[PDB]
């Protein structure tokens, strides 16, 4: 029984068959994402034992992330098929299926009210 | 980033774990326990490295389907029941130093020696750094790993927030 | 912290301890009005319709 | 590039005076704004403030409909007439058209 | 009204004529016993208002928003004081004279009786605001901030006037004492369809509805802690404020012209409060609240129910209070940190410990715990939707549900968990700081003991 | 070392339930309702320095 | 302290002891012992307070409002008559809104009284409840916040309209 | 600075003088504009809201 | 004092504002004692109804 990922569960890395069968050219790369992860660890460790420092040592990642997740979107946007399509069915399409709803709701029970239908006969709180 | 051994090594040893959460009892885990150490031990002088790498697929493939779903932890073991639960009690050592002086006043003596650490910190941070910057390659460190002090009298680089750090049990 | 909320309780109760005390003694040694038909002929004062002294006053000084 | 000044150091207010209130630098105008604060905040506007409201005089005549409404009860029960009728108006004063 | 108009107007120079060092001290103690003197206008009556002169009338609708006004003056300068303090003197002075005229419009605006001195009243709050945010915001977008803050106002209002001056000389005034006995039914007409829009669309945009409210995010962003402080505790209730009055004279053709803007609103709220699930700016977050509790409010007002209506004057008092106060405890993280990403700087429980305690009471009053009037507020709102249509309270209840994850989200990821290593100049809360939380929190449980004062003219 | 204001939440734990089960209207069941569910949310999430807690 | 015929009370009948058992009644000891340790002395605190009140006697009086013309009397526009007839309507429906909550309270007494036996002993406040209800929701339902004594005209008028109109047709 | 708010009052007081005279006038052609057309500004018949029908929207 | 007459201008403004609210109302008194609801007779030392 093989395993199957799904978007909310993994692969497990020991059932990954990319994982056993490493190269060279595998291991290079993995010797390269180890120099880019110590560099930046040495640019921190700097800052976070200087004694002198006190404040917040800015992290341009955290800054590039908090941008990226805001201002950096509509100068990136383009009105094309797609987000036309999902602008309008997210954005009119309920808007009109609630409208559909409560209107149908309230014409119906306005019709029994003028009609004497509707049981009100407490009801003074509104 | 694992080798070949490391990859077996860190099987028997997450294997036997759950094999004892199976079992329970401890006579049981015992047997079983030499049983799975008998597997290992078959294919312990395997030279084909291909057929190596395989008998170490074939038995992760085995593993995932006897693992137990709910397999024993530590209590502070990360997803440990206490894992994590006297992280509210560690403060930072920099708290002090923004103590009211009254505040600094119950305690003379730890102060006095507080401040002997920090002037320690203080005269040892421009060798820490200097020793870093000629043991360095150009293009910047390539692994994580530290140096020692070298001379007398030097402490080893960056050191602080090591041995500051809050105690396991702060309170 | 401990400082602020010291300063909070004797600030408070600075004002809170004379009104407490004093709304006591003006329940006690004055009272609330009692209520009356208006007499033949009389016209009360607007503050006379309310029942507490704290009310009357309030609403005889300033209203 | 220009000649511009360098970003200050942000200070920190318990430096100078560790009893800082953080109001002012200056320890004397530092503590009188703590207690202009505190005294015209807590002793007079939240104290007696709180006092005025408890004491409004009957708020927008809710005492006062209450005792009416018993002396209305009273006299309608006595004389057997309705508690309410539907009609707020008196049919005689309208004239309905048609 | 004079009563508090003048010694408003007093405010001015006493701070131009104050020593150096003491302007804050003299602006925050008499703008305080102004604010004591604001209760005098809790004289209501149960049937009239409170009808000063021929300009001026307070009624229970407007007397619980200018007491907030008063109170939030002091509370603006407490606030303030500190990320000025480098600011020279004149330049000082000339902040703290934008606050002190933007209250005396504010005063005048809550108390007009004549609709179209409501407007230029309204319409003047504009000029001190969008001066405050352009002058005294820090970041560069505070300039975009300001144009689109005043060109989504202008672009309702100019209709607005349009509309106030037709129905001036269609009944012969504006004064809202004479409209109660005058108006007459709005029939069904395309001009009327228009002239309802153009009655109510600049009220949407200050509320702000959901659609019309991208320019309030913007604008907490760049505004300094006061602008934010009265952005939101105040600035925004001018809106519920003038729908409430105006749609005496919109019956009945707001049975049906309300359905659009319900449909936003109801819709608008779950949309928002879902947002603030996803925020990664504090005070984004926060303004993103503001447009969920708001979209109640503009169901409430366009349904037209005494319960409702009761309602929409607690949620508006309720909010404006904690709107402040989280504003104000994000500022304070701020003045430290000086970033609004929210998780940036985290547990800070274990670093400030008082200051959790008034973030939890802020937490639990926005996801409007009872007895607290902000619950007390949606509460009858509720109520009274239900009546309207039975389904509206699943959209009720969802809402209930997300604002409860957002709050408490907010609360978990900036003082629980672990605090972050290299964020080491977290100084203790000042007493500064811890006061001006307990100004916003106390007057907001207090009212809980009392709450028909803030309930107001249906009450 | 916050034994004491744990006894506090354990006692406002017990005032919030006592409301609900002399409460006479719904209102005031109902500040007993949404009380216990915040005391629970402050006593299960007792350590707060706990991912798992807090979640 | 309270008017008994606006909130009525039936006689309270209680059973005088019976006991049938020789060990005591815990309660009867606690009773003495509540009314020798609790009660007296609240008795004398309490005479204390009332003889300094009677010291102060003071008076207050329930303001008694002249009826003026109603809004059917009001020439069109006319804001002077408009304004004091309104005024008279909002005072006599805070009245109607405090006589309903006169007869709830009758009922939800009633009920709490009677305890197994309400469904039957709670008719007639059942009843009146019924009827002031009704006739409050005549008055007053469905105005609107913007509510007025013209709106409640109108809605007066349209409802005799139509029970003239069904009159007719009978 | 005296002779600023003395010019100021000085030419405000006339300016406000014929402001006023200005809305006299207004008021006077207007009546007497009335008075010689009786037959444009006929005195209303005024019905009391008992006899005016006004149709009645429920809030519901 | 030259350090403490900075506050007397906000109570002074009150005051002056008070006593305009006061002189607002002389000239809203068209009505008094004429109302339906509250016209009645003078007391014998009473000049007006109200100021
Ligand atoms: C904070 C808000 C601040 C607002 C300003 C204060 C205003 C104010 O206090 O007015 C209100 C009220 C006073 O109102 P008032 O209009 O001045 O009274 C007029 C009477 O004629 C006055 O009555 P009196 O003439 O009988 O007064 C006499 C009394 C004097 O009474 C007082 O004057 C006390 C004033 C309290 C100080 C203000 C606080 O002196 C005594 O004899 C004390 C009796 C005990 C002796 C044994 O003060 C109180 O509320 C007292 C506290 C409440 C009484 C105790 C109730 C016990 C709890 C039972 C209910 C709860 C059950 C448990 C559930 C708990 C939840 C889980
Ligand atoms: C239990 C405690 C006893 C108790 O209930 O107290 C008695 C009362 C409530 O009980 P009460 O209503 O029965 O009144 C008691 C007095 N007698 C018996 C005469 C009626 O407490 C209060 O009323 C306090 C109300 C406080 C409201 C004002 C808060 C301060 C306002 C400051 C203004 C600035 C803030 C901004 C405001 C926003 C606009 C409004
Ligand atoms: C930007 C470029 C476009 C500029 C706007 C275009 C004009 C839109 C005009 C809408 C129609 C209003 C109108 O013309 O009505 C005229 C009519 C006057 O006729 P009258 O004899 O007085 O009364 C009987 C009614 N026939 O009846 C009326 O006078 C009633 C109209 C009252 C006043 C209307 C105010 C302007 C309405 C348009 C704006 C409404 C939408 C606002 C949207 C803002 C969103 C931020
Ligand atoms: C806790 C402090 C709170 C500060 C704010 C309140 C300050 C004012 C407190 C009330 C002062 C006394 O309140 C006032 O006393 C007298 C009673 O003697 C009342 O006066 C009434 O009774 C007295 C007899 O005693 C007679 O003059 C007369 O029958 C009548 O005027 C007033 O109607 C009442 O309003
Ligand atoms: C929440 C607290 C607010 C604090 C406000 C602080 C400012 C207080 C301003 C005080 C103004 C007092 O103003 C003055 O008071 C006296 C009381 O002797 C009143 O005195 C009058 O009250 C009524 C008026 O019908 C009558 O009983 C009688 O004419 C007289 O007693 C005056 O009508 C009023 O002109
Ligand atoms: C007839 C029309 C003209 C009407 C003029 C009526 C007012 C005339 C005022 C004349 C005196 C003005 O006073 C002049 O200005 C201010 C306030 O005093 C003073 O200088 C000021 O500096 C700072 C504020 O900037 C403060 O310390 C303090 O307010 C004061 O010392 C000057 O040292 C003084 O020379
Ligand atoms: C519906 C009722 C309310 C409608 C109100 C609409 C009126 C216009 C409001 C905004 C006016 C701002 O005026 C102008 O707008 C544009 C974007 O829109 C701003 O420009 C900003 O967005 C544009 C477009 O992404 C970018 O190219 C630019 O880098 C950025 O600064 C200008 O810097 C500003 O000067
Ligand atoms: C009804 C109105 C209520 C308004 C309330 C306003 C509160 C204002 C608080 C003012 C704080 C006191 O302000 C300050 O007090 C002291 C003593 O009086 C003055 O005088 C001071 O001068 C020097 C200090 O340099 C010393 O001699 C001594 O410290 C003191 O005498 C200061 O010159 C004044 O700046």
């Amino acid at each position: 029984p093989k395993y199957e990922a799904s978007r909310l569960s993994s692969l497990p890395t020991t059932l990954d068959p990319a994982e056993y069968d490493i190269s060279s050219e595998t291991r290079k790369a993995q010797a390269e994402r180890l120099a880019i992860r110590s560099r930046l660890k040495r640019e921190y460790q700097l800052q976070y034992y200087d004694p002198s420092r006190r404040g917040v040592i800015e992290d341009p990642a955290l800054v590039r992330w908090t941008y990226a997740r805001s201002a950096n979107i509509y100068p990136n946007f383009r009105p094309n098929t797609k987000t036309s399509l999902l602008g309008a069915l997210f954005g009119i399409g309920p808007l009109v299926f609630w409208y559909y709803v409560f209107k149908t709701d309230r014409d119906r029970k306005e019709k029994l009210i003028q009609e004497g239908k509707l049981d009100r006969t407490f009801n003074i709180s509104y | 980033y694992l080798t070949h051994q490391q990859k077996v090594l860190r099987l028997y040893k997450r294997a036997l774990r759950h094999l004892e959460s199976w079992c329970i009892h401890r006579d049981k885990y015992r047997y079983f326990a030499c049983l799975l150490r008998a597997r290992f031990d078959e294919h312990k002088n395997e030279k084909d490295m291909v057929k190596a790498t395989q008998l170490l697929r074939e038995a992760e493939e085995e593993f995932w389907h006897g693992q137990h779903p709910q397999p024993y932890i530590f209590p502070e073991s990360p997803g440990g029941t206490s894992y994590e639960r006297y992280e509210c009690y560690k403060v930072p050592e920099w708290c002090l130093d923004d103590w009211h002086p009254s505040e600094k006043a119950m305690y003379p003596d730890y102060f006095a020696k507080r401040e002997q650490w920090k002037k320690l910190r203080r005269e040892s941070w421009e060798r820490e750094v200097k020793q870093l910057q000629e043991e360095t390659p150009v293009g910047g460190p390539r692994t994580e790993a530290l140096p020692p002090a070298r001379k007398q009298g030097d402490l080893p680089p960056l050191w602080w927030h090591i041995v500051t750090r809050p105690r396991e049990r702060p309170m | 912290d401990k400082r602020f909320l010291k300063l909070l309780r004797f600030y408070i109760l600075l004002t809170g301890i004379p009104v407490a005390i004093g709304i006591t003694l003006i329940n006690v040694f004055i009272g609330e009005a009692e209520l009356a038909e208006i007499p033949e002929g009389y016209v009360p004062e607007h503050w006379e319709y309310f029942k507490h002294p704290i009310s009357r006053w309030i609403a005889r000084t300033f209203f | 590039r220009w000649q511009e000044d360098p970003e200050p150091e942000d200070e920190n207010l318990y430096e100078k005076n560790p009893d800082s209130h953080g109001y002012d630098k200056d320890p004397a105008v530092d503590i009188w704004n703590m207690r202009v604060v505190f005294f015209f905040g807590f002793s007079i506007v939240l104290v007696l403030g709180s006092t005025f409201v408890a004491y409004l005089p009957d708020y927008r005549m809710q005492e006062w409909a209450r005792r009416e409404a018993e002396r209305l009860v009273k006299y309608r029960e006595a004389h057997g007439l309705p508690i309410m009728e539907s009609n707020c108006f008196d049919p005689s004063k309208i004239q309905l058209p048609e | 009204m004079l009563k508090y108009i003048i010694p408003t107007i007093m405010l001015m120079p006493l701070t131009w004529l104050s020593k150096n060092n003491m302007i804050w001290v003299n602006s925050t103690a008499h703008s305080l016993l102004i604010s004591f003197t604001s209760l005098l206008l809790m004289n209501q009556f149960g049937d009239n208002s409170l009808n000063f002169s021929l300009l001026f009338f307070s009624d229970s609708l407007s007397t619980p928003l200018l007491i907030l006004t008063m109170w939030l003056l002091p509370l603006m300068l407490m606030a303030s004081q500190h990320h000025l303090s480098k600011e020279n003197l004149t330049r000082k002075k000339l902040f703290i004279t934008m606050l002190i005229s933007l209250q005396l419009f504010l005063i005048m605006t809550f108390t007009a009786m004549e609709l179209i001195l409501f407007y230029i009243l309204f319409e003047a709050t504009l000029v001190p605001t969008l001066i405050i945010i352009t002058r005294w915001g820090n970041q560069t977008e505070r300039l975009n901030a300001g144009l689109y803050f005043l060109f989504y106002t202008l672009a309702g209002s100019l209709p607005l006037l349009v509309a106030l001056i037709y129905i001036q000389n269609t009944v012969g005034s504006l004064n809202f004492l004479m409209l109660q006995y005058w108006v007459q039914p709005v029939h069904n007409s395309w001009s009327n369809v228009f002239m309802w829009l153009a009655c109510m669309m600049a009220f949407m945009v200050k509320m702000p509805l959901y659609g019309l409210h991208l320019w309030l995010p913007k604008a907490h962003v760049e505004a300094p802690i006061a602008g934010s402080m009265v952005l939101a505790a105040v600035l925004l209730k001018l809106g519920g404020y003038g729908m409430l009055r105006i749609t005496l004279i919109l019956n009945p053709m707001t049975d049906f012209m309300a359905y659009p803007f319900i449909m936003l609103s109801l819709w608008g709220m779950i949309m928002t409060s879902s947002i603030c699930l996803r925020q990664t700016d504090l005070k984004s977050l926060i303004a993103y609240s503001s447009v969920s509790h708001m979209a109640l409010v503009i169901v409430a007002i366009l349904i037209q129910t005494p319960w409702s209506y009761m309602g929409a004057t607690a949620l508006m008092i309720a909010h404006g209070l904690t709107s402040s106060m989280l504003f104000c405890l994000a500022n304070s993280n701020y003045e430290r940190i000086h970033s609004r990403t929210m998780i940036l700087a985290r547990g800070l429980q274990t670093l400030l410990p008082l200051m959790a305690t008034w973030w939890l009471l802020a937490s639990l009053t926005n996801l409007a715990l009872p007895p607290t009037i902000n619950l007390i507020g949606e509460l009858f709102v509720v109520m009274s939707t239900f009546s309207w249509s039975n389904i509206t309270i699943i959209l009720m209840g969802v809402n209930m549900v997300i604002t409860a994850l957002y709050s408490l989200y907010m609360l978990i990821m900036t003082q629980r968990g672990k605090y972050t290593y290299h964020i080491n100049n977290i100084s203790p809360s000042f007493t500064r700081e811890n006061a001006l939380m307990s100004l916003h929190i106390l007057p907001l449980l207090l009212l809980t003991l009392n709450p028909k004062i803030i309930l107001g003219p249906l009450y | 070392p916050n034994i004491n204001k744990f006894f506090k939440y354990l006692l406002l734990f017990l005032i919030t339930m006592l409301i609900l089960v002399t409460a006479n209207n719904l209102f005031q069941l109902f500040i007993g309702w949404e009380g216990v569910g915040i005391m629970s949310f402050l006593l299960i999430g007792w350590w707060y320095g706990r991912a798992d807690a807090n979640t | 302290s309270w008017d008994k015929d606006v909130y009525p009370e039936p006689p309270r009948r209680t059973p005088a002891p019976s006991p049938q058992t020789s060990l005591p009644n815990p309660i009867t000891y606690l009773t003495k012992a509540f009314d020798l340790l609790v009660d007296r002395p609240v008795t004398l605190v309490r005479e204390f307070i009332e003889r300094q009140h009677a010291k102060n006697k003071y008076y207050y009086y329930h303001r008694e409002f002249r009826r003026v013309p109603d809004i059917t009397e009001c020439q069109e526009k006319d804001v002077l008559c408009m304004f004091e007839a309104e005024m008279q309507w909002r005072r006599d429906y805070k009245v109607d809104q405090e006589i309903v909550n006169i007869i709830q309270e009758r009922l939800k007494a009633c009920q709490q009284r009677e305890g197994e036996s309400h469904r039957q002993n709670c008719a007639k406040e059942l009843e009146q409840f019924t009827q002031v209800v009704k006739a409050y929701q005549d008055r007053y339902h469905d105005l609107g916040a913007h509510y007025s004594a013209r709106k409640c005209l109108a809605k007066q008028k349209q409802r005799m309209l139509a029970e003239r109109k069904a009159a007719k047709e009978a | 600075q005296l002779l600023y708010i003395t010019s100021f009052v000085f030419v405000g007081y006339y300016l406000l003088k014929r402001q006023d005279y200005m809305y006299a006038v207004r008021d006077h052609d207007m009546f007497s504009y009335i008075k010689s057309h009786p037959e444009d500004f006929p005195e209303k018949d005024k019905k009391t809201y008992g006899e005016v029908f006004e149709e009645f929207h429920p809030v519901r | 004092v030259r350090d403490h007459w900075v506050h007397v201008l906000v109570p002074m403004g009150f005051v002056f504002g008070y006593y305009l609210d006061r002189k607002n109302d002389e000239k809203l008194t068209a009505f008094r004692n004429k109302s339906l609801l509250y016209k009645r007779e003078l007391k014998p030392n009473e000049e007006v109804t109200w100021k």
